[PDB]
């Protein structure tokens, strides 16, 4: 029908592209062009690497528009909403409805085996109001909650197969199970949007996105729970999704969702949103527990689980944000169709944040069980320059390398598990031939000596040693023995350690030995295969390709002539094989 | 429920942490656990290995048919690992350099110290438990001690010769130090040789209880003691008393009684259990060239026993002497004083010379002339020797071995020629008694030290060669330990054991006697790599210079060249030591750990974190460089203290425990600070001792209670042979801690020295004169034992004396567990002054109604609610048996300790010391009405019963 | 005077860490006499206000 709504996704990936320009340049537009349009935000729609994206809403269809810039909002605003031609070469996605269903077609094939569940609305409603929250379904799942027994609510999250998306796949229902169980009276439940992964957005993409989803959720395990009181633990880094959940709290309690008497049940419950000062060590919930309660976050031992001693010593449930998002679903469409989804012993579907060196990078909503392959090839479209991926990393900088010909790996818990990984946050980090991967595990290595707690010896101090062992490696001082060394400490810190930061702290060294122990020993003769470690290469520029750019010593910091590059006191950056003319500086060994 | 640890069944309880249970039956290491708080797992050693895999069993709580496997492989793997990584971050030396220099490694900052304070017959004892004879030693020993002590590192090394020579003169003169003898072992020893090693295998093996026998051929002790070292070096009076303070422990002395002349080694085996060849290397290595025949060569080991023994020997004006050893020194040094023209010909340079140094620079000051890079190749003369053709010697690169240059001709015309080469034992001699050995030198184990020959080892210049009196007394003491080992059956497991002792660690728990031996022959001590930069901010003090004779008035005289040094700059040289050893050397855990699972040093190595000592405190240092971050210091200050002294500063690598940014620990104002030094298990918080040099000492603690209030609070104090040393904690203790004040102001270690008569330091006489004169009333301070007042009161009603305190009142129907157990407490007495009612009364309601419990200031009347009543004396409940009510208002009065309430006294009163608290034996009732046991620390000098 | 946002906070120890960050925002960083004053309105340890304010990394002490 007629173009009701423009619409263009504001999360963070959005602003950060520039999604706050095209949102001005759209007002102004229909400013000047006087049209009675609407005009809302939207969250991520999943497309990361097409940001900004612009809306045109139909009764029928919706036609999505990728990067757009404010110089073609002009254009797309005369030809689509004035005149009412599409412009097919900027369509990136087409959205319309089949028999009560949501259809979508893709331009580069992102969404053929996608399945989302937890980001269905995500890209299609306004994160700031609930009223769009309302009418697209939303909300619907908490009544129909409320018209249940907490215990049946419990069997239900139990039977879908539910394993906790934070990362550790725990049964959901058990967790919520052991909560209520918890011998007392007064209860909370803590939302973990704690993201410490700095590859990782999910669960902030659907605090922002979709806020009501998460405080539906919520809502409906406080009820099965018996919680009075909700946390949701997000970072004071996060500034936009703090201001979505706290509009979209007081739009809920303003529609008898939260606060007294919530829908005449005799439930009252409030969520206070903790803000964390940012550490990766206080998202493990021990920790979590103890900066919320005005301590420093250093772990205990878990046996004493949080669901048994929380927040102030009384019983707590924390779940990931994409494990109370995935609780409306559930309760909504049943267990038995989220229990048709993936495999056998990891149902459901899983969101996993693309990125490295692949080409069609984002958020994507996947089946569990599916092929590795698929997801990097298909959904992914592969490297972006074509070249053969070399391995994966799953899991941020506390996960393993997945080699590449172990790329017919289904994509669930155990089979990860058993490769070498781990889920972690749930990003997968693409290397390719072009990467050294001891530099990698240096790299990860590094980001896990930072955001140790220093509590445990284990971690505190054979993080450290192994941290010198990979630099003493990469800088070409090491021997086999340093390799043997690191072949022993590396199984001791991941036993030895007392929370998951450690545990899963040699996982990088560890899959990086198990599968690519060719750059470990070549590393050890001074010659770098993926030629990128500064000491054991250099820079040299070839006369017979170089021309007079007599800024190939100018740009770099170090006429009409090949220039001279002084190898005895060069840095080794790099500035000049990226601003180079034709080919004119091979890289070659020291 | 019940457990399985290494397939045993036990029965454990299910509430309690697995770890203390594991700890009560096996050996768990472990920093971070304490039950004052709950499970901590920042440590991670105590690590076990159950079915779900590897896991602390701190955080353990017993389970059901749970398996418990405490020592595989993977969790000695593991466990080492991680000492190998806290080793990696410690800072600090557990020993001095001193200690380690020493072949016998003995404590020499220990008695250092006590030869600061002034007690030489403390220091001479510590010196005893590693070498015999300390005065021989600080004699002629070549002080390897001073060869890396810390004190090179900013002027001079330490005196510790001439220290040790001033405490042993000191103690040989002023009565002789003799050990206590433990009871029989019914083993016999039989030592062939009376020379140092012998001294030393017989001295160790009769402190340990089994007799010893000394064979030796020549009719007096100390072997080459006696007939080597002359008398100028060593004087012989000297010896007889040291060689008197070895043999008057009980050690039989068979002289002109020699092995292979008198008795055989196979009925010297068949008679004894087992037998020490210390025999020495009497016999001379010739030089080997020709013409070594001719008359006028003899022998440098000849000449000095010709010359000790007082006999005539023919020496000419020209003499040449062939070695580089002591030997050679001492033959040039006593043919000089005959009245030779000594020369000393020597294949190497002047450094690499086995002599003792400072005996060269002598020798050189006596007119000795020296040869070096010289060697002898024939012996010219028809009969006698007339001259005798030398090489010039130039050693290249291959230990340099010297080759002579290809020719030189030094030929010199001499009148004598002495030949010390080396020295080695007979090889006829070893070959007929079935002893192996190698160019006469003895083949041994390295470790055990035993021959070929089953119950006999060997040791001294037997085995080493050309050795010194130390390192001989080293490889006897050691013979005495394997003889012990070797007696009870257990020579062979050590032997593995002291080759690695990860592997059976089991063994080293279960045996008392494997622990010992690892701990004193394998200990592990960190190192500090250490250079002149670390030591710029240590004030320089000059080294003291002992005055000896004057060279040419030495040059003609069998007279001790160097003296004892004076009494007045023994102090003085005492008090430059820097006391370079950890002051919990002797009770830091990560040492014991780092022993017993052999962690290396040198196993991970990189980026440590460097902190300033913290000693700005009165009486607390704080070093951060040893701290292993168990926590323990901050769980107590933050949860039972609650006073927030310290705290986790950073995260990561960079953690560390610090009061907070920009204050130190002096402007604390905290009253548990002390507690924090026995809180720390690895030596990172230590107390200020109050002595001149607080150089750590094996100290032992005695059980006794405090005196600063009437709470009583059970304590340990550290003695060391009469010295307190400080106050300690007592785990089984009600309380548990103590606070500042005990330890600080020492209320235990004071008391006054003379009666007071209207403030005059009276004498005993006019007191007692005083005493007899007047009627007076007996008032009893409540800083005295159950045993005293009872006898005070006995003595008052026998004679008919009124008998008073200055205390009066009734009460304390409190006990512990009713200040535990209730709630509701009220608060009079102000809390400051009284600091355990701070831990006592943590987290619990301060109500001025209902309140089930309170706490008042005597004198008071007990009220319905169980209240408690608090005095400022130890033994103010006193009163609770006796009743020995009030002042009886007499004219004057005789008061038996110090208390502000006598100023309260009508008339002129005698206040009699109450006596020294650490010396006094008795039970007190403290405040909860508890019966609390006090031991005497030391002897009493003085009884106040008897006054 | 400035250091009357730390009495819309509940005197609570919990308090500390949202405490610390408006502190933060009012000064740049974490004063001495600010912190102090937190130590003695939510009655914790100075000592404990430290180690929270040193285990986060955005946390300054410097005026900056
Ligand atoms: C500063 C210094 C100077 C020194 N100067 C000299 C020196 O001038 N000359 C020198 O020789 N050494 C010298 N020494 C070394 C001296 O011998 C040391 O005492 C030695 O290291 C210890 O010897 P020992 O215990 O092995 O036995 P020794 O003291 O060498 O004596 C061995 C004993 O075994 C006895 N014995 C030998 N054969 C038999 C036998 N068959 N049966 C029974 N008993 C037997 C001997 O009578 C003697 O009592 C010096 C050492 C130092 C530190
Ligand atoms: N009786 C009970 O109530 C009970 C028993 C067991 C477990 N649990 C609950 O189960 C859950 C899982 O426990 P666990 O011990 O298996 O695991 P855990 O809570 O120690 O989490 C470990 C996991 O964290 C993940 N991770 C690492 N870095 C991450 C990051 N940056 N972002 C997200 N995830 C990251 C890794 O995949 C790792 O496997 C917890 O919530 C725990 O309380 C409860
Ligand atoms: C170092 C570390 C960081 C973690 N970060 C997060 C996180 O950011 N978000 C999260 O949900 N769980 C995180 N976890 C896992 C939590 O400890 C815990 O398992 C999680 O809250 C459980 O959520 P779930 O029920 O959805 O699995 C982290 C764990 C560790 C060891
Ligand atoms: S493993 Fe690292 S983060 Fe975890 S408790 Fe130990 S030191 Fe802290
Ligand atoms: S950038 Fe390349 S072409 Fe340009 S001057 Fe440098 S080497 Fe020559
Ligand atoms: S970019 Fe770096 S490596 Fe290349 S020429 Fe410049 S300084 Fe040298
Ligand atoms: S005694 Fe303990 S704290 Fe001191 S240096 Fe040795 S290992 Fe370190
Ligand atoms: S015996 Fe010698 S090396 Fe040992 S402490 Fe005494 S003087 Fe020093
Ligand atoms: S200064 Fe004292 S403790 Fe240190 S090496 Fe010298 S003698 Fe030993
Ligand atoms: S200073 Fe504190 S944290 Fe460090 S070792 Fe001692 S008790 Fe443990
Ligand atoms: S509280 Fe009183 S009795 Fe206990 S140690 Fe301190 S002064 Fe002594
Ligand atoms: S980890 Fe168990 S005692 Fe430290
Ligand atoms: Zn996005
Ligand atoms: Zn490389």
């Amino acid at each position: 029908s007629e173009i009701k709504a423009i619409a263009v996704g504001m999360n963070s990936c959005g602003i950060a592209a520039g999604a706050r320009e095209t949102y001005e340049a759209v007002k102004e537009e229909l400013e000047k062009r006087n049209l009675d349009i609407k005009l809302k935000i939207v969250g991520c729609v999943g497309m990361c690497y097409r940001e900004p994206l612009l809306d045109i809403i139909t009764d029928n269809e919706i036609i999505t528009y990728g990067h757009v810039t404010p110089d073609r909002v002009p254009r797309i605003i005369e030809e689509h909403v004035i005149n009412g031609k599409p412009i097919e070469d900027w369509v990136v996605k087409k959205d319309w409805w089949e028999n009560g269903q949501r259809k979508t077609w893709d331009f580069d094939g992102y969404f053929v085996k996608q399945k989302k569940i937890v980001l269905e609305n995500s890209g299609y409603i306004d994160p700031e109001n609930i009223e769009e929250y309302i009418a697209a379904g939303g909300y619907e799942a908490l009544k129909k909650a409320f018209k249940m027994k907490p215990e049946e609510i419990i069997d239900f999250i139990t039977k879908s197969g539910l394993r906790g998306r934070g990362g550790a796949g725990f049964p959901t229902g058990l967790k919520w199970k052991f909560t209520r169980d918890a011998p007392g009276d007064e209860k909370y439940i803590v939302c973990n949007a704690d993201e410490g992964d700095p590859g990782a957005f999910m669960d902030r993409n659907v605090l922002e996105g979709d806020p009501h989803r998460v405080i539906e959720g919520m809502i409906i395990g406080a009820y099965a729970i018996g919680a009075t009181k909700g946390f949701i633990y997000v970072r004071a880094e996060y500034p936009l999704a703090i201001k979505r959940l706290r509009i979209a709290l007081k739009q809920a309690r303003e529609k008898g969702f939260l606060g007294e008497n919530i829908l005449g049940s005799g439930f009252s419950f409030e969520i206070v949103i903790k803000e964390g000062a940012g550490a990766f060590v206080c998202g493990e919930e021990t920790a979590l527990i103890a900066s919320i309660e005005g301590k420093r976050g250093m772990p205990r031992p878990r046996p004493p689980y949080p669901a048994q001693k929380g927040l102030w010593g009384r019983p707590t449930n924390i779940n990931n944000v994409e494990t109370w998002a995935n609780v409306p679903w559930i309760i909504k469409h049943g267990w038995e169709a989220y229990a048709a989804l993936g495999t056998e012993k990891s149902k459901g579907t899983k969101v996993f944040a693309l990125s490295g060196k692949i080409k069609h990078g984002g958020n994507v909503e996947v089946p569990m069980g599916i092929t590795l392959r698929e997801i990097l090839y298909e959904i992914g479209g592969g490297t972006k320059t074509g070249k053969k991926i070399k391995a994966v990393q799953l899991g941020g900088p506390s996960g393993g390398c997945i080699p590449d010909y172990l790329f017919n790996t289904p994509v669930d818990y155990e089979s990860v598990t058993a490769t070498g990984a781990i889920m972690g946050s749930g990003g997968m980090v693409v290397m390719d031939e072009d990467t050294c991967m001891v530099d990698v595990a240096k790299f990860f290595l590094d980001f896990t000596v930072k955001e140790s707690c220093g509590k445990c010896t284990f971690c505190r101090l054979g993080t450290k040693r192994m941290w010198e062992l990979l630099d003493k490696i990469t800088k070409g001082e090491g021997a086999l023995e340093d390799i043997e060394k690191l072949e022993k400490l590396a199984p001791l810190v991941k036993t030895g350690s007392l929370c998951g930061l450690g545990q899963t702290a040699p996982n990088p060294v560890l899959t990086t030995l198990k599968y690519f122990k060719d750059e470990y020993l070549a590393h050890i003769e001074g010659r770098c295969p993926a030629k990128v470690c500064k000491p054991l290469i250099k820079y040299v520029i070839i006369t017979e390709k170089c021309t007079g750019c007599t800024a190939c010593a100018i740009m770099c910091p170090v006429r009409g002539k090949p220039h001279l590059i002084n190898q005895e006191a060069c840095i080794k950056c790099g500035t000049c094989y990226e601003v180079c003319r034709f080919n004119a500086i091979e890289i070659t060994d020291a | 429920v019940k457990i399985t640890v290494n397939g045993k069944e036990f029965e454990a309880p299910k509430d309690k942490s697995l770890i203390e249970f594991l700890r009560e039956i096996t050996h768990v290491p472990g920093f971070c656990y304490t039950e004052a708080f709950d499970p901590y797992g920042s440590c991670r050693l105590c690590l076990v290995q159950t079915p779900r895999g590897i896991t602390t069993s701190c955080t353990l709580k017993p389970m059901e048919g749970l398996s418990i496997e405490t020592l595989s492989d993977e969790i000695i793997e593991m466990r080492k690992t991680a000492l190998e990584l806290i080793l990696s971050d410690h800072y600090g030396d557990c020993i001095g350099p001193c200690q380690n220099g020493c072949p016998a490694h003995s404590d020499v900052q220990g008695y250092l110290a006590l030869i600061a304070m002034g007690r030489y017959h403390e220091a001479v004892k510590l010196m005893k438990e590693k070498y015999i004879l300390p005065a021989v030693l600080g004699r002629v020993c070549p002080a390897f001690c001073e060869e890396e002590c810390r004190r090179n590192l900013v002027e001079e090394p330490l005196a510790i010769r001439q220290l040790k020579r001033f405490a042993a003169d000191y103690d040989l003169e002023n009565g002789p130090w003799m050990p206590e003898i433990p009871p029989s072992t019914g083993k016999r020893i039989a030592v062939v040789g009376g020379g140092p090693a012998g001294l030393a295998c017989a001295y160790y093996l009769r402190t340990m209880g089994h007799d010893v026998t000394i064979f030796d051929a020549m009719p007096h002790l100390g072997g080459m003691m006696r007939y080597g070292i002359p008398p100028y070096r060593l004087p012989k009076d000297v010896l007889d008393k040291d060689i008197a303070t070895v043999i008057n422990t009980g050690i039989e002395v068979k002289t002109n009684t020699a092995l292979g002349k008198d008795i055989a080694l196979e009925e010297l085996r068949e008679q004894y259990d087992a037998v020490f060849l210390g025999v020495g290397a009497w016999k001379s290595r010739k030089m080997g060239i020709e013409g070594e025949d001719l008359d006028g060569v003899i022998h440098g080991t000849e000449f000095l026993r010709k010359v000790n023994m007082g006999e005539k020997v023919e020496l000419g004006k020209r003499v040449i002497v062939v070695g580089g050893g002591n030997t050679a020194m001492d033959v040039a040094r006593t043919a000089l004083r005959l009245g030779a023209d000594v020369t000393v010909v020597y294949r190497r340079s002047k450094s690499e010379m086995p002599a003792n140094s400072r005996e060269v620079e002598e020798a050189e000051e006596e007119g000795v002339k020296f040869m070096f890079l010289t060697n002898p190749v024939k012996i010219i003369g028809k009969e006698k020797v007339e001259e005798v053709e030398l090489i010039k010697m130039k050693l290249g690169e291959p230990r340099r071995r010297p080759m002579p240059i290809e020719g030189s001709e030094f030929r010199v015309k001499v009148d004598n020629v002495i030949l010390a080469i080396g020295q080695y034992c007979d090889e006829e001699f070893l070959r007929t008694i079935g002893i192996e050995a190698k160019r006469g030198r003895v083949l041994v184990d390295e470790v055990t030290l035993q021959t070929n020959k089953e119950g006999v080892f060997a040791g001294g210049d037997l085995v080493l060669g050309p050795s010194t009196v130390i390192e001989s007394i080293a490889t006897g003491r050691r013979a005495a330990i394997m003889i012990d080992l070797y007696l009870k059956g257990k020579l062979e497991k050590a032997r593995e054991v002291l080759l690695d002792p990860s592997k059976h660690i089991e063994e080293v728990i279960y045996d008392e006697d494997l622990y010992r031996v690892l701990f004193d022959l394998r200990p592990y001590n960190h190192w500090k790599k250490v250079t002149e930069k670390d030591y710029e901010h240590v004030e320089r003090k000059p080294r003291v210079k002992v005055k000896l004779l004057d060279p040419e008035i030495r040059k003609s005289n069998f007279k001790e060249v160097e003296p004892t040094m004076d009494e007045e700059t023994v102090l003085t040289e005492a008090q430059r030591c820097m006391s370079c050893g950890c002051m919990e050397v002797f009770r830091c855990k990560l040492r014991e750990y780092a022993t017993l699972y052999d962690a290396k040093q040198d196993a991970f190595v990189g980026e440590q974190n460097k902190f300033e000592i913290d000693e700005t405190h009165p009486n607390v240092v704080l070093d951060n460089n040893k701290c292993v971050l168990c926590g323990q210091c901050v769980n107590f200050t933050h949860e039972i203290a609650r006073e927030g002294i310290v705290d986790y500063l950073f995260r990561g690598f960079k953690t560390y425990i610090g009061p907070q940014l920009g204050e130190r620990l002096e402007d604390q104002k905290g009253v548990f600070i002390g507690e924090l030094t026995d809180i720390c298990p690895v030596g990172a918080i230590t107390e200020k001792l109050p002595f001149v040099k607080p150089g750590p000492w094996k100290t032992q603690p005695v059980k006794t209670v405090c005196n600063g209030c009437s709470f009583a609070c059970e304590m340990n104090i550290e003695v060391y042979n009469d010295i307190l040393v400080r106050a300690s904690s007592r785990k089984d203790s009600w309380n548990g801690y103590i606070c500042d004040y005990c330890r600080f102001e020492r209320p235990w270690a004071q008391d006054i020295a003379q009666p007071i008569l209207k403030g005059n330091a009276v004498s005993w006489e006019d007191a007692e004169k005083f005493l007899e004169e007047k009627e007076c009333a007996l008032i009893l301070t409540p800083s005295l034992t159950n045993e005293e007042i009872m006898f005070l009161k006995e003595l008052a009603e026998r004679k008919g004396i009124p008998i008073g305190s200055t205390i009066d009142g009734e009460g304390s129907t409190a006990t512990l567990e009713d200040i535990r157990n209730a709630k509701r407490v009220l608060l009079k007495v102000n809390i400051e002054k009284y600091p355990l009612l701070k831990l006592l009364l943590k987290g619990k309601e301060i109500v001025e109604e209902g309140y089930e419990v309170a706490i008042i200031e005597g004198p008071a009347e007990p009220m319905d609610v169980p209240t408690l009543i608090l005095h400022d004396g130890v033994n103010a409940t006193g009163l609770i048996k006796a009743g020995v009510t009030g002042i009886p208002e007499a004219k004057a009065y005789v008061v038996i300790g110090n208390s502000p309430a006598i100023s309260k006294l009508k008339g002129e009163y005698l206040i009699l010391p109450s006596g020294l608290w650490a010396e006094k034996e008795g039970t007190v009732t403290n405040a909860f009405g508890m019966d609390l046991k006090v031991k005497k620390a030391r002897k009493a000098h003085y009884d106040v019963k008897s006054l | 005077i400035q250091l009357e946002y730390i009495y819309h906070y509940e005197p609570n120890p919990s308090s500390l860490i949202p405490l610390l960050q408006k502190t933060q925002e009012t000064f740049g960083y974490l004063p001495k006499e600010a912190l102090e004053e937190i130590s003695r309105y939510l009655k914790v340890p100075l000592s404990r206000v430290y180690g929270v304010a040193t285990f986060y990394a955005q946390f300054r002490f410097e005026p900056l």
